[PDB]
């Protein structure tokens, strides 16, 4: 039928009830907000001034002063803005999704430097999320002074000059609610504004009551405090990064995070495409104590939207393994919502955080030049180096060559596996090395004896996130990476010396049986490899399951009880070194008598003490040393 | 449109406000006792005012009989003037009593809300599910009308299964579907092999047949252990997928003779 | 493989760190950081209104890392097992005078209590070692100063005026490495009147720290 | 004269655009809003039936259908609620923060048992999220058939519709947006309704285009039926059974069930399940924790188990339906978070009692326990608050018992008139501390004592330091106290005194691998043992603590306890050497024996190897030795 047209409409008296009620949580907001709207009058002027300096005439001096004032319980709030002429107060002020920052987005042509921060004309009302009522005095060049008043009662009104000196901007007057009081504290007042306003361009100071001597001047102290310390740290990522030198941008750290030395590294991340933004990156010289506290909310990469704290979310902005990296986001294209607490579109932090993780590469390869702070940053972060190996597989291709570790030619220098790999004979066509509790213990190990003997480098892996990178990293500039505690330690080697050791498992056949029979259920295979030099024996690990360090780590650090994994993973050989006079005297034992229970004991003996040095733990140490003690028995006679 | 009833809620334990030079777990404790102790200052305070008020509210009720004795008596009256006087300072201080009660309800206006105060225990009711009666049913005449109907209801379940080849997909997939974790589900995928021959898809066929003994040894070892295969069968992933490569051979001809 | 992770407690006493501390002159700047540490959490507990008057050397942890963290807030709540059965009439020289005058727990309370701990941590041995409450205050006094009854509180449950008036000694050459600043930091906070003391925060923002 | 006033006003144009831009984040939720309207508007029917039946004659039934349309890239949704007069659309429905639900719940102030949302008046905007025009065709009993259409331009229209006749209620027309057309989508319609409809008391259906590709009634789409809302003294365990397993998904039922609703300022009802069998992924670190959904009236808003509940009761599955919470403007972000720790404060204590009920079924216990002690030994760790209570709920193995645990409080009534501490032992098996000898003595003594074999009993014990009134001791430690019979004490200081000197020198000897070397009566079939001194880590906890990986190594400096050799006096050994001292303290044989006896009891007595490979170097010697090889 006849279509009838219709304008929507609006239940202001609801709307507004909904505007204070529900549209935030955080009252902190309070002061970001009246703060932020005091900034963008003083942005207009900056502009009107900048185009035409006459604009200036009735003040010069930009800035954001708040005098609290217990007495009455109210807050005052001087902005020394451009103001609002009473067509404003009416218009803008008094409107609901109505703002003159708008005006000047269409208006500033010219000036496409003045950035006002926010856009929806309804941020205004939630000053009454804490007070009970506010008074807007103001006055625009353009207009004389007028009092806008309105308690958000479904009405407002506007009152004539009232005398009370009000040249430009606007005074605020914040009536605070009976239960608010704790806003008119200089320590709750000093918490929000830092965690808000930290970044704004012109200074807030704040006028309290000044902690002072009992004015019996005898003695006397001053009166009142001027806090203008809360923007005392500016913007850096703002200027030119070539322009900006470690005097004020170390300063900036020490700024940024309570810690009184220079940062260790740093990289200014400048994005001039779709998400224009600029970043700074800090890395410590120190691991914080808290480093692995997973518990804790990360809070090291904060996001800025126009200079003012937004968000924190490092598990989106970071990956896990640099959440180390302290630093600031800036960016004025981002789609915040009503609230402004949370950034629309995540999937604009997922290319955020890509971008940054690209810079972070680049300067932990910037890192790798100077040696000295490379490898103080190194030692810092190297596990969180090894996570990030150990996680993020895209990356490997950088990280891995950030890699530095202890080898058997390298000794106490700790060494990059691209130097290793340089390094490699035309034989050593794979990387070898060694994984266990210590230094020492893999270099005096039975593994790698041989190795050394081949002429072939070791490297020296001792912590369990090593155990655990080696399960990721197969390969490094081509070549793959083997360790000497698994079974088939194929070293490259003389052909001949190969028929040898053909010729010493026929020779040993027997034994190696016998031994098998000796260990059954003990080791999975009895055999012969000529790794070991010194030793008459070992027990290995095979090429599928945990090794011998992995158990330990695993058993001991996880929290699930997964005994399926652990029983498949708990594989084991023994190999046999032929050359060894124990071993040549075995066989001549087998040969003497194979039934000889005496040799199956130091079979077993020497079983349970080839576990002790290739670490695994023995079912029951008990009967070990009780087998000491009755061998130390038998040596005393008794 | 208002919810400012909630804006004063008070947690003795709110790990959101701490501090890293507090240890935190005498600290919630601390809080506890205080928020005790505050209740109970309250609490004596309130009845020990209303005994005050009832108590000049007795006196000042039993001096205004006495005052209607007064009036009556012949010349008690010159008494009356006095006591009427006492009797309106018994008022007044009931009346302080009382308004130092309105103070007390100001002050429970005022009162933060917590366990004790936003609620009381509406109903509780536990129930530990212990049983269903030491039973038994014949899994043949189950499978009659089981085979029959849930192999047909959840076929192309089954068959999605039989399409797969990732034992991350196979797991992940049975989680999903642990309800085809059954004879009856392998016995399809058997057919299915059969009939994939006829159909001369033997690509699919070979695949199946992997999946059938996934299934199988899913029920192998379920068997084995005396458990339902669905309680398991994760264990199964977890066993292949940790297996050594000789013994996951052993295993698997084991497997094929348990199909 | 999931991975997940396990934390372990510190049970690192100040008593046992004060054990484990080298001799009379224990490093003032590390002490200026424990100290900060320590107050910087008092500002905390009295922002809080943390009552705990009897807050000794062994209810403060200094973790491995240098950090100062306080429990056992007062016996409101502490001692649910096993105790001293005179954690009292043991020499209270970490005890506020207001402790040994029987008024009540206050900032400055807390901070004479601290303060003597402080100075034992500088000396690795208690400032102050006496009797009874009054025989304490006759060893606190040797330090602080003292007066007859004019410079007492109303809160005392001690023989005030008998207590023979005698001269402070400079805390600066009576403690270890005891820099003048924080001799009269802890002067301030080992004076007997509690308002003649200096408050967490006011002591916590000192150049000295 | 001085003073003006005005009322407010509200720029629409930008308001509007505000509601549709900034208002929300997340635009799957337009499902959510209409749907929820749509139960509303059949809640109305319901209530107004209830005092005329008559109100049926225009379709007695009750539900809300979902027929997406492809060819035209759009959603109709059809609500067979009352429907909306012409003024009503002109009044409420293009109207910003108004509805009628409000009127609506006014006049259910006389007195009903219907529950309605829709305090914003503001949900039907968040259609132009994903629509780029909608249309909302209408039939209320008392009016005609209407069309309204917009695409939220600032205006609307309305024209008596034509052709079909809606008997009752409203039909939605979704013009969705080009790039909205994963709306159609089956999987991604059933995904936002099983997000925030799945408990909805009206019937939802789904029409999909299948086999003869025809519009399919999906009518069991939110088939699932809330049960907290019901009598739990009329719900029986097969219907928990059944919920349990739709709540989860598990063909395997709940061991155990709770209903749980408060009342007041707070107020819900809820239900709280106990699963038979822990998940694989439990312990996993970025495993999402939902494991209890909260609901304010039947719609879903959040999930966050991180502060609904502790993470060592992180296994509990379940729902908590609240019946007034204060939600933001967005439905999805509750203010207060200080709420849901009071809630979460009653839960514990909920699960903590279900905890002790199901103690008291003993043999169900023991499966549970089996399956989530680790979290109940997480809570001695985690929660200062209720270790006590957690406390009550452990169970050992111990020396009197066989395979079966015990509870603390059981061993304390096993515990001796004189006997003042529990005695334990940690380890990584019960067979590796059953042949310690350090629970020998205790043996001797008659004392029985706690067998701890998980590696997160370290932390655990850490917090168990008295229980009952009796303290703890761990037998591997110094300090360890037994019975002392005068007489034997007299001959244990004389028996100091004979091995005082061959002490001293083992000492000497070891001057650097042993703190202290003294003899001990803890000891019984071994001549000598490595103690642990009270102040550090353990043998047990050392070793775990060093497995790690992102473990600071430097905080060992504080935890590396001390190492005491103890020796057993009455070995033969022990008597041996103390002759070989008295023949000669500087026999190279002897001290060689020395540093052997001690290797092996540090070794044996689960400490740390310097050096395995030469201690393995000095066993090939003594073998060689006995071979006659050199
Ligand atoms: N202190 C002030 N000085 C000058 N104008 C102000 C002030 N406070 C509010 N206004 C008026 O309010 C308008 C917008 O303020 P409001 O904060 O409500 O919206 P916004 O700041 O543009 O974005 P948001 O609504 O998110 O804050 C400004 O354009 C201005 O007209
Ligand atoms: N199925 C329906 N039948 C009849 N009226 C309806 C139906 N769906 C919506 N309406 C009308 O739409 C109007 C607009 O209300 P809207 O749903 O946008 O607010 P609300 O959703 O009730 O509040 P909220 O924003 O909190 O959900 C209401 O006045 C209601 O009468
Ligand atoms: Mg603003
Ligand atoms: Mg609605």
């Amino acid at each position: 039928e006849e279509v009838e047209t219709f304008a929507f409409q609006a239940e202001i008296a609801q709307l507004m009830s909904l505007i204070i009620n529900t549209f935030y949580s955080n009252k902190e907001i309070f002061l970001r907000e009246l703060i932020s709207n005091a900034s963008d009058a003083l942005d207009k002027i900056r502009y009107e001034s900048l185009t035409d300096p006459s604009k200036l005439d009735s003040g010069k001096e930009l800035k954001i002063d708040i005098i609290p004032n217990p007495q009455e319980r109210t807050l005052t709030l001087v902005d020394t803005g451009i103001g609002m002429t009473k067509a404003d107060l009416i218009n803008n002020l008094g409107t609901i999704a109505k703002s003159g920052t708008k005006a000047f987005m269409e208006a500033l042509q010219a000036g496409a430097d003045i950035s006002m921060i926010g856009q929806f004309g309804v941020g205004f009302y939630s000053a009454y999320l804490v007070a009970e009522k506010v008074v807007v005095i103001t006055k625009h060049n353009d207009d004389e002074q007028y009092a806008w008043e309105s308690s958000a009662g479904g009405s407002f009104t506007v009152r004539a000059d009232h005398g009370e000196p009000i040249g430009r901007g606007t005074k605020v007057i914040l009536h605070l609610k009976e239960d608010q009081t704790e806003y008119l504290e200089e320590r709750r007042v000093k918490e929000v504004v830092k965690k808000h306003s930290q970044f704004i361009g012109y200074p807030i100071t704040l006028y309290l009551e000044k902690e002072r001597e009992k004015e019996i001047s005898k003695k006397i102290k001053e009166k009142y405090i001027d806090q203008e310390e809360l923007n005392k740290t500016k913007p850096i990522w703002t200027r030119n990064p070539d322009d900006i030198t470690q005097e004020e941008y170390g300063e900036f750290y020490k700024s940024l995070t309570n810690d009184w030395e220079d940062h260790l590294a740093v990289k200014h991340f400048s994005v001039e495409g779709q998400l224009e933004f600029r970043a700074l990156l800090f890395i410590p010289r120190r691991a914080p104590f808290d480093l692995f506290e997973n518990k804790k909310k990360k809070n090291n990469i904060k996001l800025y939207v126009r200079r003012v704290f937004i968000m924190d979310s490092c598990d989106e902005l970071i990956p896990e393994y640099l959440n180390f990296i302290r630093g600031v986001v800036d960016s004025e294209d981002l789609p915040l919502n009503i609230s402004r607490e949370m950034l629309q579109q995540s999937k604009i932090l997922k290319v955020i955080r890509k971008n940054i993780v690209k810079k972070c590469l680049e300067l932990f390869s910037e890192l790798a030049e100077d040696k000295e702070n490379y490898k103080k940053f190194y030692e810092a972060f190297s596990k969180n180096l090894k996570l990030g190996i150990h996680e993020d597989s895209t990356n490997r291709r950088r990280l891995s060559e950030l890699l530095r570790y202890h080898t058997s030619q390298s000794g106490d220098e700790m060494t990059s596996l691209s130097e290793y790999v340089s390094r490699m004979k035309e034989t050593q066509k794979s990387i070898y090395y060694i994984t266990g509790e210590s230094k020492e213990q893999v270099a005096n190990s039975a593994f790698v004896e041989r190795v050394r003997k081949r002429g072939f480098e070791v490297v020296y892996m001792t912590e369990p996130i090593d155990e655990y990178c080696v399960q990721q990293l197969k390969e490094f500039d081509g070549k793959s990476l083997v360790s000497v505690t698994k079974e088939g330690l194929e070293l490259p080697e003389d052909e001949e010396e190969k028929k040898k050791m053909e010729e010493s498992k026929a020779k040993f056949e027997n034994l190696c049986k016998l031994m098998k029979e000796i260990l059954d259920k003990k080791v999975e295979k009895v055999t012969i490899s000529n790794r070991l030099v010194s030793s008459p024996c070992c027990i290995v690990t095979s090429t599928y399951g945990w090794t011998a360090n992995m158990e330990r780590i695993m058993k001991a650090q996880a929290l699930r009880d997964n005994s399926t994994m652990g029983y498949m993973m708990a594989k084991k050989h023994l190999e046999i070194n032929p050359d060894h006079p124990i071993v040549e005297t075995l066989r001549q034992k087998a040969e003497a008598d194979k039934n000889d229970k005496a040799v199956k004991d130091l079979v077993v003996l020497l079983f349970e003490t080839a576990l002790l040095s290739s670490g695994f733990s023995l079912e029951d140490p008990q009967t070990h040393s009780n087998r000491i003690y009755r061998m130390i028995k038998l040596g005393l006679g008794i | 449109v208002d919810y400012s009833v909630w804006d004063h809620i008070e947690v003795s334990d709110d790990e959101d406000e701490t501090h890293p030079n507090i240890d935190t777990a005498s600290l919630f404790r601390w809080r506890h006792q205080a928020r005790v102790e505050r209740m109970e200052q309250f609490q004596k305070e309130k009845e020990e005012l209303d005994r005050g008020c009832r108590e000049c509210k007795r006196k000042v009720a039993e001096c205004q009989r006495k005052l209607k004795e007064l009036e009556v008596a012949e010349g008690g009256k010159a008494e009356l003037e006095r006591l009427q006087a006492e009797a309106q300072q018994l008022r007044k201080e009931e009346r302080s009593w009382e308004q130092k009660l309105e103070e007390m309800r100001k002050k429970e206006k005022s009162m933060p809300w917590n366990v004790d105060t936003l609620s009381k225990d509406g109903f509780s009711k536990s129930m530990v599910n212990t049983k269903p009666e030491k039973t038994e049913e014949d899994s043949e005449e189950v499978r009659e009308q089981k085979h029959k109907t849930f192999v047909e209801k959840y076929e192309k379940q089954i068959k999605h299964f039989g399409m797969l080849r990732r034992w991350d997909d196979s797991q992940k997939y049975l989680s999903d579907n642990v309800h085809l974790v059954c004879e009856e589900t392998a016995n399809y995928l058997v057919i299915w092999c059969i009939d994939l021959e006829v159909e001369e898809k033997c690509a699919l066929m070979e695949q199946v047949a992997h999946q059938t003994i996934v299934m199988q040894f899913i029920l192998e070892l379920a068997k084995s252990l005396k458990v339902d295969p669905r309680a398991c069968f994760r264990q199964f992933f977890t066993k292949i997928k940790t297996a050594d490569r000789q013994y996951m051979e052993g295993f698997n001809d084991e497997l094929e003779a348990f199909k | 493989i999931k991975v997940t992770l396990v934390f372990e407690h510190v049970d690192q006493d100040l008593r046992t760190y004060l054990d484990k501390a080298p001799p009379p002159g224990l490093p003032a700047e590390t002490i200026k950081d424990l100290m900060r540490q320590f107050l910087r959490g008092l500002d905390f507990l009295h922002a809080n209104c943390i009552v705990h008057r009897d807050l000794k050397p062994e209810n403060i942890l200094v973790t491995s890392g240098g950090t100062v963290k306080l429990a056992d807030f007062g016996l409101a709540r502490i001692y649910s097992y096993q105790m001293a059965l005179t954690p009292v009439v043991v020499t209270l020289w970490y005890r506020a005078p207001e402790v040994l005058l029987q008024s009540t727990y206050a900032t400055p309370v807390d901070m004479w209590s601290v303060g003597c701990i402080f100075a034992e941590m500088f000396r690795r041995k208690p400032l102050f070692c006496g009797n009874s409450e009054a025989d304490q205050l006759g060893k606190i006094f040797d330090l602080i100063g003292l007066p007859p009854e004019d410079d007492w509180p109303r809160d005392v449950s001690l023989p005030r005026g008998a207590f023979p008036p005698r001269g402070p000694r400079p805390v600066q050459s009576v403690v270890p490495e005891m820099e003048e600043s924080g001799a009269q930091l802890l002067l301030e906070m080992l004076t007997f009147n509690p308002h003649k003391r200096i408050s967490a925060f006011r002591a916590l923002q000192h150049s000295y720290l």
